[PDB]
């Protein structure tokens, strides 16, 4: 849901200590992701996978 | 248990009809249930037939006016569109109207069929003055509610109003355990009585909440094998990954001579096959 | 402009399925490349064959593109 | 002067 | 407006009575426009004067006519406002007077008054004169609705208030709309076009009525006969009325059911919550009128010709045309629909052009009028032109979420909700309501008068009567606007019979029940009648792509030519301030200027891959050659890697 | 709808040409054009987690331009969020915003991590709260959580938990502002309390029920607590209930 | 997380609830924040529907005792203008006593405006909607409900004409000319207003453009001293608000005993600026932009926190923008001697003790009357019937009642200021 | 004609029951009407059981104390008020309790008889320490509604089987104006949300039934 993005998202903007920073890497994940996929929209996949991959 | 009694019924100079009804004996606060579900019911799920279009002879918008007619034809419309109508057969009708020389062309003026009748004939449509002839045609269809334009030729749509019921009220009194009466007072503008309004929306109510009350072969799983194929046949369905009778009903007698080296004497041998069970 | 790369696109599509030395003909007849239509001389010479062999061609290739088939799209351009 | 000419701004996500 | 400063904005104590205090723009004009005073005139020296009656003796001599007086002169004398009161014949009563002396304000013994104003609104214009119970509103709220009172729209079928003021008449006599009988007769031809009275002994007089013409702001100038055929007649008496007048007066609004009380968030923040009957009822919907135009030139290449030979367009779209190439008067056109046919001759048969006229996005309605001009038919072309066709659409439009409603006391709203009428709070009679209004926007506005007419009109409606109550109507009592009110209540619920109509713990509220659930909300709540008008205007925009500007290469502004929203400096600094960096430079390049990024972003939307880097804005090189033609010779410059090499000039210019 | 198709045509194209069996752009736009229904579902799953921005035409701070996602609504004005009208300074009174939308997926990335309306919380000028609930909120809460010596039907009663007594209010038997006692264990601020405990009995067993002004508390001899009871009103119960369940979800 | 709510029994205005919500962001997030908002956002719009609430003219309660303090005032009025009239007083003391007489009369009405609506009607809808914080002020109860008071001319001069009308009584003529006089000043004051304001914050963007966050140390041991602002005996902004966000140069220690409270370089929340102020430091070290040395910048330990976000700047954040924002978005945010000073007035019947030992020397006050001045602070000794006086008097004060009076009940004894 | 679908049913721990039903396709404003009816019904027109009165051996006014038991007489009739009941019979019935000794006391320790089934097992009641024995009585009744009171002490009971019901309607447009109703139903256990809304959709079709065939 979205609310569950917006978790998601506080919860990478936090550990990260830089907004910039961890903005750039969503940005880029999505990238590629959409890159490998065109072979959901891409920020939101790269979101829920960098907060799965955080445990 | 309870029982539900008219009080009062009177008739308006319109012809708009009021009635009151009391209810009784509901339980604490039920009285409040059943007064809002009517009063929710009767003002919104209700159909009543209105005057749906127009077509005004010599006209063909809504900006006009006629010579010798006293109104523009906006007016008219807006004094055609406030014309109350009951139908008995559940089609839209065409009614015919006709006025000539110094007049005032009201809603008795209307020529509906014998289905069609007009509750106030004494609506006023419109003045005509010597040597003015006023030729109309409308069209009443069935509905619920405000139904807006959805922009058969000449006729000017009109954004119709399906409301057969105009006010409805009501007030739970202690009829004392504590027991509640309801009066429930209902205006009509007199296409049905408020007897029929208050019977319609009880009905509402009822089908509304039934769905509620309670709602809350062997011939063809028998494998292949069994068809007694010819070994060829056979071998060509099992080549085909076809391994019970419902993926060979999955085929059409095309689809059958589509199999390699399937013949058509091979898909008759099926067809008596399956008639052999049936 | 994007109904312009797209276009092509489709063009070439089609083109595609006619054999080689019948694109090859039509593309340089109307001058898809060059902008420049050439004539029938121009590819007598450039060409194998001389002139009078490339009208030929370019017959037998519109004749395949006319059919309903392998071009279908391009009539709603017009 | 990078927002003249077209450029990422060197602050925020434009820093580095 | 650069040069105009404070002291020229405000109120000079000479404008008393001369010039309106009240009625004035809002922004970069405000007090530099300004309205007469309601008996103010301008003398043949070009001096405004104002009336005032003499006072001999404590003695207001209304026999006598009124003296006029300018602004000089009236600063020797003490002068007493029109509110003062006076007893039979003209004494006048109390003990000391306000007086104004030498543009101050004073009081005195009333032996010592020379001169007395003619009307308590002879300080303020017409239109602030038209606002009951105003004394019990701010300035600021005056100021508002006076403004507002004349962007209200005619309505299909106009009404006048219950709770006038009493310029009603006057204020509509003179727009010369309104048709009255010079002559003591009687009607013989009443028509929708065409009315005609036969003098009581005497000539006929015939008037024809304007039907469904057009403003200068697209709204609708109809006029109506009143009368019937073979009616008595008086002088004087109205004969037909105008678009917003009903019979005699001004009509801008509608009397409607208002209680004041907070929805479910709907009335936040000046946000209006109606009910669905003020759209089926055909309250508050209006006719506008559209003028679209069309131009044959003659070009270079060849003439211009209006036919129905359009290129590249089906027999389904020329359904409606003339078979001249121009729509047909009565005609319903929708969205991107042709109204005149017209090629244009270009230069590259299949050589003629499409460029036919067509109604705008977002706008539909009936054909009411195709007028056609060519310099064969005796018109004055444009000098280049060879035929001018004019169409004339027309439309009506109700009221909607996203409309502006007002009243007469400054209390604005836009409609966020239209509810159908059993979701809408009703009346213990089973009434529901039209609006509900927050009463949270009331006491920090100050504009209770909103809170008077409505309760006045309230007993208006149920006693069916009409109120015309003046301005300042306190000199009379202590407090009358609400005692007035109050036994007005009270006569009304005598007279109906409804004891819930008034009642006496709490007069001008009364019970309301839930139209949702069937549940009385806890407190009784203000109801009344109240007299709310319809705003004028087609604000909705939305751009992705469309034309440029010549230097600079950037989207046009405007609505008319689907022009992009601006984004300004101060915006900059809000996207800077957050650190974005890549919203900032798409907005700043790919979405304005980059010449050669903006298709490049196109094209990998469109075929779903990422947008690429952008470049140097096209108003960048603008900038630079203009700077260069000022014998500048600024330059852009690549920094060498190596030591022993020269910086290099990099061309952008390619 | 009519600005959100117009804003994302581009988007809206793709996913025609892509998901669905239109050919070229000049169909898509022809289709766009004649308003076909497919468009607006195929809209309505492109602007999905799509962020949007919106500005104020005085745009004096950096709250004036911030980050929200559309949905699709019928009419022709923005329907904004009443939270955020003070950040934006704007009132329903005939004010306009202006729409962007971000195109690159750095920019949606950058407006949905930094520039998100519901990210905005603390006024960046002075570091205090700026989604505070106001006007109606404010006038909804304060009745509700109020005090009100007229209406007190079935006061004095006992209730087991504050889901007992939101029930008990629900029903109406009783009042909105009535003084109820609930068992309550925890953290409880009253304002007009004592810390001297009001009266202080000890039972025939080591066990004193110091009853304060607003609570009454059952404390072994020399020991810990066994129970809390707080005296509070069914509004006040309402609204620490809602806090409390939107915390703890 | 892991922080229970506490249940708050007891009323919930605006302050409430920003307080509840800058809880809920310490304690909870922004996500969880947000989700509080929106369910108080929700109760609130719907149990301000079921209340029905409403506004009428009887909701505009105006106090009964109106009429006779405005009788009262009037006749006082009159005694000064009849003194003016037989030469005991010049026209500028006259005009000052006219004015300090109604300035007095509306300060009395409004509180009784307040006590009438705190003590009849506290759940009215005008005090509800007021006193909780909505949608209202008290300047503007007191023009529906009380008294408009004393104006100004188009010029600056007041009228010594108060209006004595609420918007509920309807002004008269005189009265709507005074109050258009001040309606459109700030009608034209906005106007005029909007261009300056933006302007101020153009300079301001253009001035601090390059301070961006590129630094994490400049190491340094300078800074200012943060203490609060008070204005003399009031304190303005507490130590506390004006210490977040800041970091510490030099450690600062409890001055009670050896406990330390913060290190060198450690920024500061809510919690230590509270724990600051409590223990009243009175003064911090911290470090500033003021004093850091860093390239043509600020560095993060210098700047400390973003406000928006409760934590310390991030790297390259333009801070500068943000600054010019702040200032300059309140920017278009921008009668006599009433209660500044104070009289003195004796609830007793007893003589005079003064004597001759405060220095009293005749003054002529700024009405028309004549007192004693006292520069001296000097403890007042009056007979005041069962016991003595204890009142005290401050330096520039002026006394009215001399040695060898009768003071009645409620009689006027001095006047205390408070601090051509 | 529409379709009312279970969407989701739990079974919390303590033995209640939650359920979410949506109910489309509902005409304009008849979803607030069937939702604001059935919510009316469901919360005061359901009949249940509950906990009337109780005497306890040992005490005779709410404010005492029970020498050994952790808990007041307060507590443990607040801890009984909730405890949930179902009977079998309309006769009021009466259980007994008799735990003695250490012990934690639940609702299994109530000797009811067969007709009366006890939801939750395991429903804290006292906490008895060493010689304490708890002797205690219930009286359950049949009843609707909470029923505030004015030798066994008088209860306010709760016979409400459904806990709490929020509804919300939504928008079903195709393409008229079509709503969506979603009920969520929270039950005590003693029946299942689907009894509860199947009793009160009764109840309404019983009471909108007699004012169709004559007025
Ligand atoms: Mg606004
Ligand atoms: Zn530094």
């Amino acid at each position: 849901d979205s609310q569950d993005l917006l978790f998601k998202a506080e919860s990478l903007i936090v550990n990260s200590t830089n907004r910039y920073h961890v903005t750039l890497q969503i940005a880029r994940r999505a990238k590629q992701a959409r890159y490998e996929e065109m072979e959901i929209k891409p920020v939101l996949r790269a979101i829920l996978e960098m907060s799965d991959e955080l445990n | 248990t309870f029982q539900v009694e008219c009080v009062e019924s009177r008739t308006e100079a319109d012809q708009g009809q009021y009635g009151r009804f009391s209810i009784e004996p509901l339980a604490r606060g039920q009285g409040t249930t059943v007064g809002n579900a009517l009063r929710r019911v009767l003002l919104s799920n209700l159909e009543g037939t209105a005057v749906t279009a127009v077509r005004i002879g010599g006209v063909n918008h809504e900006f006009a006016t006629i010579p010798g007619v006293r109104e523009d034809v906006l007016d008219i419309l807006l004094n055609v569109r406030e014309l109350v109508v009951h139908a008995h057969s559940p089609q839209p009708q065409i009614g015919r109207l006709r006025v000539v020389g110094p007049a005032t062309v009201t809603a008795a003026d209307v020529d509906f069929g014998p289905e069609v009748e007009v509750i106030n004939p004494n609506h006023y449509i419109a003045s005509l003055s010597e040597g003015a002839t006023l030729e109309m045609e409308l069209k009443v269809e069935w509905g619920t509610g405000y139904r807006a334009i959805d922009r058969a030729l000449d006729f000017l749509q009109l954004d119709a109003v399906f409301m057969p019921v105009r006010r409805v009220n009501y007030s739970v009194e202690d009829a004392r355990t504590a027991i509640d009466r309801l009066v429930l007072e209902v205006w009509t503008n007199g296409s049905l009585s408020p007897q029929e309004a208050l019977s319609q929306a009880a009905s509402c109510l009822v089908a509304l909440f039934e769905p509620l009350k309670n709602v809350s072969t062997p011939e063809s799983q028998t494998p292949i094998e069994d068809l007694q194929l010819s070994v060829r046949a056979y071998n060509c369905l099992k080549r085909a990954q076809v391994n019970s009778v419902a993926d060979l009903l999955s085929y059409t007698y095309e689809d059958l001579l589509e199999i390699k080296n399937f013949g058509q004497k091979s898909a008759e041998e099926v067809v008596e096959a399956l008639e052999r069970i049936g | 402009e994007v109904a312009k790369n797209l276009l092509r696109e489709d063009l070439e599509g089609v083109l595609s399925t006619l054999s080689p030395r019948e694109r090859d003909v039509l593309r340089l007849r109307y001058g898809l490349d060059d902008g420049r239509m050439k004539t029938l001389e121009e590819i007598g010479q450039l060409f194998n064959v001389t002139r009078e062999r490339i009208r030929q061609i370019e017959a037998k290739a519109l004749r395949k593109l006319r059919h309903p088939n392998r071009n279908s799209i391009l009539k709603e351009y017009i | 002067e990078n927002v003249i000419i077209g450029r990422l701004i060197p602050a925020g996500t434009g820093f580095k | 407006r650069e040069r105009a400063g404070f002291a020229v904005r405000d109120i000079h104590p000479s404008h008393y009575g001369r010039i309106c205090p009240i009625e004035t723009p809002e922004g970069p004009n405000a007090g530099l426009i300004g309205s007469l005073a309601t008996h103010a005139r301008v003398n043949d020296y070009g001096f405004i004067e104002t009336p005032f009656w003499r006072v001999e003796e404590g003695r207001v001599r209304k026999d006598l006519a009124p003296v006029y007086m300018t602004a000089d002169q009236e600063d020797d004398l003490r002068v007493a406002p029109g509110d003062v009161a006076t007893d039979d014949a003209g004494y006048i009563l109390g003990t000391t007077i306000p007086v104004r002396y030498r543009q101050d304000f004073t009081t005195t013994t009333p032996e010592r008054v020379d001169y007395v104003a003619l009307s308590p609104v002879q300080i303020i214009s017409v239109a602030t004169s038209l606002i009951p119970f105003l004394e019990h509103d701010d300035a600021n709220r005056a100021l508002m609705g006076s403004n507002m009172q004349r962007q209200a729209v005619p309505l299909l079928r106009p009404e006048r208030p219950l709770v006038g003021t009493g310029l009603e008449p006057q204020a509509a006599r003179d727009s010369g709309m309104v048709i009255t009988s010079p002559v003591d007769g009687t009607i013989s031809y009443v028509d929708a076009t065409h009315i005609e009275v036969t003098a009581d002994t005497g000539e006929k007089y015939g008037y024809a009525l304007q039907k469904y013409q057009r403003s200068n702001q697209d709204t609708c100038l109809n006029q109506r006969p009143i009368v019937f055929e073979g009616d008595r007649v008086q002088r004087g008496q109205v004969i037909a009325d105008g678009s917003a007048t009903e019979k005699g007066e001004l009509a801008l609004g509608q009397n409607i059911l208002v209680a004041y009380m907070p929805w479910e968030g709907y009335n936040y923040e000046d946000a209006i919550l109606i009910s669905e009957r003020l759209v089926y009822d055909d309250v508050y919907t209006s006719i506008h009128i559209e003028k679209f135009e069309i131009e044959a030139r003659q070009t270079k290449l060849g003439p211009e010709e209006i036919t129905r030979e359009i290129p590249n367009v089906g027999e389904d779209a020329l359904r409606q045309l003339d078979e001249n190439g121009i729509i047909r008067v009565g005609a319903w056109v929708e969205s991107g629909d042709i109204l005149v046919g017209k090629v244009t001759p270009k230069g590259e048969a299949r050589d003629v052009r499409d460029n036919s006229l067509r109604v705008p996005n977002g706008e539909k309605g009936r054909v009411v009028d195709v007028r056609l001009f060519t310099r064969e038919q005796g018109d004055e072309l444009p000098p280049g032109a060879n035929m001018v066709v004019r169409v004339y659409v027309a439309q009506k439009r109700k009221i909607q979420v996203g409309d502006k409603m007002a009243g007469r006391h400054g209390n604005k709203g836009i409609i966020s909700r239209i509810l159908p009428c059993e979701d809408m709070p009703y009346l213990p009679d089973g009434t529901p309501l039209d609006i509900v209004l927050n009463p949270l926007g009331v006491p920090s506005r100050m504009n209770v008068g909103q809170v008077f007419e409505c309760m006045l009109g309230w007993a208006g409606q149920l006693l069916d009567a009409r109120f015309k109550v003046t301005p300042f109507d306190e000199m009379y009592g202590a407090e009358a606007s609400r005692l007035t009110v109050n036994a007005k209540l009270s006569e009304a619920r005598e007279q109906t019979g409804q004891p819930w109509v008034f009642s006496d713990d709490e007069p001008g509220k009364i019970q309301v029940y839930d139209g949702r659930t069937g549940e009385p909300f806890d407190r009784p709540v203000t109801v009344g009648r109240a007299y709310m008008l319809k705003l004028v205007h087609d604000k909705i925009h939305a751009r992705s792509t469309g034309p440029y500007s010549l230097v600079t290469q950037q989207p046009l502004g405007g609505k008319a030519q689907q022009g992009g929203q601006r984004f300004g400096e101060m915006e900059v600094w809000a996207l800077e301030a957050y650190g974005a960096a890549y919203i900032l430079q798409e907005l700043l390049t790919v979405k304005s200027d980059d010449m050669q990024g903006r298709n490049e972003a196109l094209n990998a939307i469109v075929k779903g891959k990422a947008i690429p880097r952008p470049g140097t804005p096209e108003s960048f090189k603008v900038l630079m050659r203009e700077l260069q033609s000022l014998c500048l010779d600024i330059a852009v410059y690549k920094a060498s890697t190596e030591d022993y090499e020269e910086d290099k000039e990099v061309d952008l210019m390619a | 709808r009519e600005m959100a198709i117009e804003l994302f045509q581009p988007f809206v194209i793709h996913r025609l040409i892509k998901n669905h069996s239109i050919n070229n752009i000049k169909q898509a736009k022809k289709l766009i054009q004649k308003n076909d229904p497919l468009i607006w579902d195929v809209l309505e799953e492109v602007i999905e987690g799509h962020p949007v921005m919106l500005n104020r035409a005085p745009t004096l701070h950096r709250l004036g331009i911030q980050a929200f996602e559309p949905i699709l609504v019928e009419g022709r004005a923005i329907q904004l969020h009443p939270l955020v009208c003070p950040a934006f300074n704007a009132d329903f009174d005939g004010d306009q915003m202006a729409v962007h939308v971000p195109l690159s997926i750095e920019a949606q990335a950058e407006a949905r991590m930094l520039m998100l309306a519901s990210g905005n919380i603390l006024s960046p000028a002075t570091g205090q709260p700026i989604v505070t609930p106001s006007q109606d909120m404010v006038l909804g809460c304060y009745y509700l959580t109020a005090e009100n010596p007229g209406a007190q039907k079935g006061a004095g009663r006992y209730f087991a938990n504050l889901e007992d007594a939101i029930r008990a209010f629900e029903q109406g038997s009783v009042d909105l502002h009535a003084w109820v006692w609930v068992r309550f264990d925890g953290e409880v601020e009253s304002e007009g309390e004592s810390d001297e405990p009001e009266s202080v009995v000890a039972a025939d067993d080591g066990t004193v029920t110091k009853t304060y002004r607003f609570r009454r508390i059952r404390e072994t001899e020399d020991g810990q607590r066994l129970s809390q009871y707080v005296k509070t009103t069914p509004g006040r119960i309402l609204f620490n209930n809602t806090v409390q369940t939107a915390l703890i979800h | 997380a892991k922080s229970a709510p506490i249940f708050r029994n007891r009323v919930i205005d605006k302050k409430q609830l920003k307080k509840l919500i800058g809880w809920t962001f310490a304690h909870y997030g922004t996500a969880k924040t947000a989700v509080v908002a929106d369910d108080l956002k929700a109760l609130g719009f719907r149990y301000a529907t079921r209340a029905g609430v409403s506004i009428s003219i009887d909701d505009l309660k105006v106090p009964g005792s109106k009429a006779e303090l405005l009788e009262s005032a009037e006749k006082r009025i009159q005694e000064t203008e009849d003194r003016y009239t037989r030469g005991e007083i010049t026209e500028v003391e006259r005009f000052q006593k006219v004015i300090d007489t109604w300035a007095n009369t509306n300060d009395e009405l409004t509180d009784r405006v307040v006590k009438n609506f705190r003590e009849s009607d506290p759940l009215n809808s005008v005090y509800m909607m007021a006193f909780s914080g909505a949608r209202g002020n008290i300047s503007q109860v007191r023009q529906l409900v009380g008294m408009r008071g004393l104006m100004a001319n188009p010029q600056g001069e007041i009228i010594d004409l108060p209006i004595k009308t609420n918007f509920r009584e309807g002004l008269t003529v005189t009265e709507y000319i005074i109050s258009s006089y001040g309606a459109r000043k700030g009608l034209v004051d906005t106007a005029l207003r909007t261009a300056d304001s933006g302007y101020l914050t153009r300079r301001l963007v253009d001035v601090s453009q390059d301070v961006i966050i590129h630094e994490v140390d400049c190491g340094t041991s300078r800074g200012l001293f943060v203490e609060a602002m008070t204005d003399g005996d009031r304190i303005l902004i507490p130590i506390s608000q004006r210490l977040l966000g800041r970091v510490t140069a030099e450690a600062v220690l409890d001055p009670s005993t050896d406990e330390v409270l913060a290190e060198a370089g450690q920024d500061i929340n809510e919690d230590l600026a509270n724990r600051i102020e409590k223990a009243g430091i009175k003064k911090v070290k911290v470090r500033s932009p003021l004093t850091c040395e860093a390239a043509r910048s600020v560095c993060q330990k210098c700047y400390g926190w973003s406000l928006a976000h409760a934590q310390m700047v991030d790297m390259g954040e333009a801070v500068g923008i943000i600054a010019a924002q702040s200032i300059g978005e309140p920017g278009t945010q921008l009668v006599f001697t009433g209660e500044t000073a104070r009289l003195l007035r004796a609830p007793v019947a007893g003589t005079i003790k003064l004597g001759k030992k405060a220095r009293t020397r005749p003054y002529r006050t700024r009405h028309g009357e004549e007192a004693l001045l006292a520069e001296a602070n000097f403890d007042l000794v009056l007979e005041g019937k069962g016991r003595k006086e204890t009142f005290a008097i401050l330096q520039g004060s002026t006394i009215f009642v001399q040695d060898g009076d009768k003071v009645a009940a409620e009689a006027i004894l001095a006047e205390v200021p408070v601090s051509k």
